[PDB]
RNA sequence: AAGUUGGACAAACUUGGUCAUUUAGAGGAAGUAAAAGUCGUAACAAGGUUUCCGUAGGUGAACCUGCGGAAGGAUCAUUA
RNA sequence: GGAUAGUCGGGGGCAUUCGUAUUCAAUUGUCAGAGGUGAAAUUCUUGGAUUUAUUGAAGACGAACUACUGCGAAAGCAUUUGCCAAGGAUGUUUUCAUUAAUCAAGAACGAAAGUUAGGGGAUCGAAGACGAUCAGAUACCGUCGUAGUCUUAACCAUAAACUAUGCCGACUAGGGAUCGGGCAAUGUUUCUCGACUUGCUCGGCACCUUACGAGAAAUCAAAGUCUUUGGGUUCCGGGGGGAGUAUGGUCGCAAGGCUGAAACUUAAAGGAAUUGACGGAAGGGCACCACAAUGGAGUGGAGCCUGCGGCUUAAU
RNA sequence: AACCAGGACUUUUACCUUGAAAAAAUUAGAGUGUUCAAAGCAGGCAAGUUUUGCUC
RNA sequence: UUCGAUGGUAGGAUAGAGGCCUACCAUGGUUUUAACGGGUAACGGGGAAUUAGGGUUCGAUUCCGGAGAGGGAGCCUGAGAAACGGCUACCACAUCCAAGGAAGGCAGCAGGCGCGCAAAUUACCCAAUCCCGACACGGGGAGGUAGUGACAAGAAAUAACAAUGCAGGGUCUUGUAAUUGGAAUGAGUACAAUGUAAAUACCUUAACGAGGAACAAUUGGAGGGCAAGUCUGGUGCCAGCAGCCGCGGUAAUUCCAGCUCCAAUAGCGUAUAUUAAAGUUGUUGCAGUUAAAAAGCUCGUAGUUGAACU
């Protein structure tokens, strides 16, 4: 029973796609299978501003921000709660909350 | 699918004759296996010579002793089984009795839930059965 | 359907349903066969010069006025090729496409081309040898496609 | 490529009598078509229709009236005899006064009852009704 | 298949069941006549009505 | 006429090989019908190391692992 | 089918440029732990471990941009540049004129792994080596590490080699995105063309709705145009085991590949979907016969009433 | 010459129609009262002379 | 393809054509449209069975053609035989034997042994059909006639005429009748006439010729498929049934005994082979995403299919 129309991945006119690794477990994942999301963060607390400020220099720069994006095989990402099991009519929900 | 053409005939015919061997029916049938296997050629009744008795066991959800026959076929010799359709006559059926032989109406295929048996006695000693049962004929003298 | 790849493209031209001449194209049908004759003295291809009198002299499809065709204008002249132009043509790409594949040892790719292109050369010899526009013995040869190019 | 015109233009008719469209566009057009057609439009099954010539093997706009249940070719064209009508009948038609089996006998294309008339057979071109 | 049996409890019931005597009954005519007889009594002599049950073999 | 020299037809017999069938043959490796026992998930749930395919090694047993694939997955989803 | 023009493409081959990462080597600053795991353990480290700074070498690989986007017959293809051969779509009043579709046989290519050798071998890593782990671990886990992963020249020939869906041709409903091409804009923008937007069309990758229609249903723009059954053409199956097993033939140096049964046995295997049940699955909650609480009282610890099994007797 | 008529006219077919030629038994089926029937190919007149025969 | 396989030349042999054979000359002939080899539990056909159509199976067998007389081989007579109810030689059988020898063939008609699941009289006749011959007359186990069988087919006998309390129904009408009398009696027993070569049988036909043992009609089933039991006694997951499901551990409608009914009827049942079912062999007319099955992809030959127009 092909439960998705996909077969889980989106791939189309294509044979081969290069594998990446995932991060909690490093598992062997299609690039496309794989779940991507972006963890954008700051370099300090939200409650470390303040600290920070107090003690740095340069008339209160800008606080810089690290950008990393994370790859998620099906199982990690289901046990790690950035991905969910839907039901049937939900499944087809392709936009993101 | 199938070929439409009007001179495709050939191929029709060479694609129905080599699947035509998929069939069990038709592979029976043109391999002679009811006559080179099977423990008869082909009769419909046959005698053969009493070996010995055995209470085969029942198999699930049943058990039970059925009192079958081992026997030998007159004509080629082979051991094989056969089943009495009356009760408790295992007494009057003793062996080397010249017994005869039929079939059981699957073509040679087991029968219920007893495991190799695929013939039944029709006659015995030549007196044959539905007699020694209601005790209509008596067994001959041997 | 693409003869040898995946494509149902469909591009062509519309010849339009008049079959005469234009009224200012006052192109007299001796003077364009003239134009037709020298430049098929020099040895250009027969489409090629169709495109010429089609763009630079104007001329409409050259059949609408002369009444026969380009192949046919100079086979009557006496100017006609010894090879077909799609025969000739598809010698010069097999050719071209073996003298790459001899000094480009490890070129699969190169090689099943060369193939599809030796089933499509065959094919149309042998369509052209049932037609009679060939001598029976036409023979196509690989060692010898150089000769057959040219 | 395109094996069997006839067999086109007939399963556009079918197709656009399903779908309600009191008009259809045939291409391409032969004479095999225009007779057919012709039979059926004198059995009243097929209003006018218009070929449309252009400088190839042409077109044909078919008006259509509805009545009509199924219309399709029987290939390959099977040799049908005097006595293979009423088999053909029985097989195709749905009944012996509903239907009409097309053949292309020795005297033109016509229906099985006509060419039964012209005590003539031939061959089995396909049916509408 | 089982190398198992007791060839002394065949035909273990038949040798105790007793045997009980019939009780002599008059001829009764076959054959044509007795399809002629349930035709006869067919719809006419019912007492297995008020149903449709028509039960040709009663219990009680 | 018997007999005799040559020619062919040549039945049949010895010696060997080949073909089809059958009968042997201890013993070795298979599964099916299977006395209690034996046995943990290898698979059916995230079957408790997600599953499966090809390939190679290793392991009393299903099997474990390396490489590449598929979801027939437990994800059709991160546009910020 | 062949030209011809602008193109387009992570299509192919050869040469060539760049990138940091990993490991290693020298030297320098320093000393207590470093690694690793849920917790460990092994190993190395006051001899200079880990970390940090400079330089150099090795091979592997092209992150981010990387997309329900592109190319290739498929397998597959992602750093720059140059060369060579080629390909689809589009435009075309370009050329030939049926030159076409399908394939038994027959041949080219054919992931990864496996083989023969040479070169090369950083990381990972079959086999293997150790230490927790449960009762046993022998496997998962951590470190090291063999063949292997790279390339060259020869092999084979299979995978869930999938879109579980052969190829060609015609018809069949609504929408919006998307790649390539072309047409039109007294539309915007840019130091003669490009970028953006809009409309039309052809050729692709797809998506949402609907079901006239199909199916056993899941679902399907094909799996529709099929009891109203016929456009053309290859491959393949006839209940499950036995068994892709034995034997036979054939290809390969080999592992193995192709072809490929019978006897015997079974009344069922199998697909879709529904309802309960279960899950060391998730999400909402509810509970001193659940926990948190510094909990309070206790039983169990000593001895007795009463009842239950063992013992005795004849009945206990 | 051709103008009229007559003999041959398929280049070569497949296809369709029809005809010739070709066992009987069999099958379908026509006719006929083995008392019906399976049958068989026989049969029928004529109810007043019992007809030196006729008819399928 | 030698020791003839393809063709040519010449010759021999045959009744005659011919590589049928011989000498020479060239290497030819068949074949994926299946040559060659193998199995056939294969004599072929008219035909038979099933029956929408299409199809599938069978044909040893009343007719036609072919081969054979245990197995081959050779030959005389004769127009015609490689004859076997003609002969010769060998092999395997069996045979009288003074041990020197002769010698024989029922797959012809009856009959016997054996293999067998399986198949009949060591009967009568040339009267009908035809055949042979020197022939109006002879012969014909060809053929006809009869005898025994369980079966291949077609027709019907086991009866019906009344009184009978009641269930009734409606003074009209069926029922079992522990009952009787008169009616219609047909098979058989037996001399006649036909029949027949003579007989058997058949039609007519001297006469005798049923009251309950009359002159007793049975085979399977009664849970479903598929029709008919929660009726009674015995065993009790045992005995056993049971084509399949399924029943049987004391209330057994399925086990064995009584009763009743059901389908068929001188027939019923069982086994095997085949057909319809099976649209599970699909040309009509199957199916291939997930149930069995689209080859990893591409090229492309036989093969199939092939745009429109005269
Ligand atoms: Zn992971």
């Amino acid at each position: 029973t092909q439960k998705r129309r996909n077969n889980g991945r989106n791939k189309h006119g294509r044979g081969h796609v290069k594998f990446v690794r995932c991060i909690n477990c490093s598992r062997a994942v299609p690039k496309d299978k794989a779940i991507k999301r972006w963890t954008i963060r700051n370099m300090v607390e939200t409650a470390a501003i303040r600290d920070l400020s107090e003690a740095s220099v340069y008339s209160e720069y800008t606080i810089p921000k690290l950008y990393i994006k994370l790859q998620y095989c099906v199982s990690c990402a289901i046990h790690s709660r950035v991905v969910r099991v839907r039901s049937r009519e939900g499944r087809r929900i392709r936009t993101p909350p | 699918g199938k070929p439409a053409g009007l001179n495709a005939a050939r191929k029709l015919r060479n694609h129905r004759r080599e699947e035509r061997w998929a069939d069990a029916h038709y592979k029976k049938r043109l391999l002679g296996t009811a006559y080179k296997s099977s423990p008869f050629g082909g009769s419909s009744h046959a005698k053969g010579i009493v070996v010995e008795k055995i209470g085969v066991e029942a198999k699930q959800p049943n058990s039970a002793i059925r009192k079958c026959v081992r026997v030998q076929l007159i004509k080629n010799g082979k051991k094989v089984t056969a089943f009495v359709p009356h009760d408790g006559c295992l007494n009057f059926v003793d062996e080397n009795d010249e017994v005869l032989l039929s079939g059981f109406g699957r073509k040679g295929k087991a029968k219920g839930d007893i495991p190799g048996v695929r013939f039944k006695v029709v006659k015995v000693a030549g007196v044959g059965l539905s007699a020694l049962f209601h005790e209509k004929k008596e067994k001959p003298r041997a | 359907g693409r003869m040898h790849s995946k494509g149902k493209g469909i591009a062509s031209s519309a010849l339009p349903y008049v079959r005469s001449p234009p009224a200012w194209c006052k192109a007299d049908a001796d003077s364009v066969v003239e134009q037709i004759l020298k430049f098929s003295k020099k040895g250009m291809s027969p489409s090629q010069i169709g495109v010429t009198l089609r763009d630079s002299h104007g001329i409409p499809q050259v059949r609408f006025i002369t009444g026969q065709k380009i192949m046919r204008i100079l086979k009557a002249n006496g100017l006609a090729p010894e090879l077909p132009e799609d025969l000739y043509n598809l010698i010069k790409k097999a050719v071209s496409v073996r003298k790459h594949l001899e000094r480009n040892r490890k070129d699969k790719d190169s090689k099943f081309r060369l193939i599809l292109i030796e089933s499509r050369i065959h094919r149309l010899a042998r369509y052209y040898r049932k037609v009679g526009a060939l001598p029976p013995t036409w023979k196509y040869e690989s060692a010898t496609a150089s000769a057959l190019v040219a | 490529v395109r094996q069997s015109v006839l067999a086109d233009c007939l399963n556009n008719i079918v197709n656009a009598e399903r779908r309600g469209r009191r008009q259809v566009l045939i291409r391409p057009s032969s004479k095999v078509i225009v007779k057919f057609l012709t039979v059926m439009q004198k059995h009243g099954y097929i209003d006018e229709f218009t070929e449309i010539d252009d400088h190839r093997s042409g077109k044909i706009v078919i008006q259509l009236n509805g009545r009509i249940n199924k219309c399709g070719v029987i290939s390959p064209r099977f040799n049908v005899k005097l006595k293979d009508i009423e088999k053909w009948v029985n097989q195709l038609l749905p009944s012996r006064q509903v239907g009409v089996i097309v053949l292309t006998t020795s005297r033109g294309i016509m229906s099985h009852n006509e060419a039964r008339a012209k005590d003539a057979g031939g061959k089995i071109l396909g049916f509408f009704y | 298949g089982k190398v198992h049996g007791s060839l002394a409890r065949a035909g273990k019931v038949k040798s105790q069941t007793p045997k009980v005597e019939k009780q002599e009954k008059p001829k009764q005519p076959k054959g044509r006549a007795y399809k002629r007889l349930l035709y006869v009594r067919r719809f006419v002599n019912v007492t297995n009505m008020v149903g449709g049950k028509r039960r040709m073999n009663p219990s009680s």
